[PDB]
């Protein structure tokens, strides 16, 4: 704002306002599952046995 | 009716898949010795 009044009587008026926003989200889920299943022999009892 | 003999002799392994043997056509599963092996 500027104001002059009869070329002797001056005024100024400077007003500023300033917002900065920031957010960040960052969000990380890992899941693993390792499952080994190991079958060799199977053993079991004669049938003549004792 | 062991091959142990043979095995100290020849030193190889015996064939572990071997016919002769009893089998479940239920269960689908082996059973029992039935022809001999010798």
């Amino acid at each position: 704002t500027e104001l002059a009044l009869f070329s002797r009587v001056n005024g100024k008026f400077s007003t500023e306002f300033q917002r900065m926003k920031t957010l960040q989200v960052k969000d990380q889920a890992v899941t693993t599952r390792v499952q080994v299943r190991n079958r060799i022999y199977t053993v079991k009892t004669t049938p003549t046995s004792e | 009716t062991g091959f142990q003999i043979c095995k100290n002799a020849l030193k190889l392994p015996v064939l572990e898949v071997l016919p002769g043997g009893g089998w479940d056509n239920l269960r689908n599963v082996d059973m029992g010795r039935v022809m001999d092996l010798t």
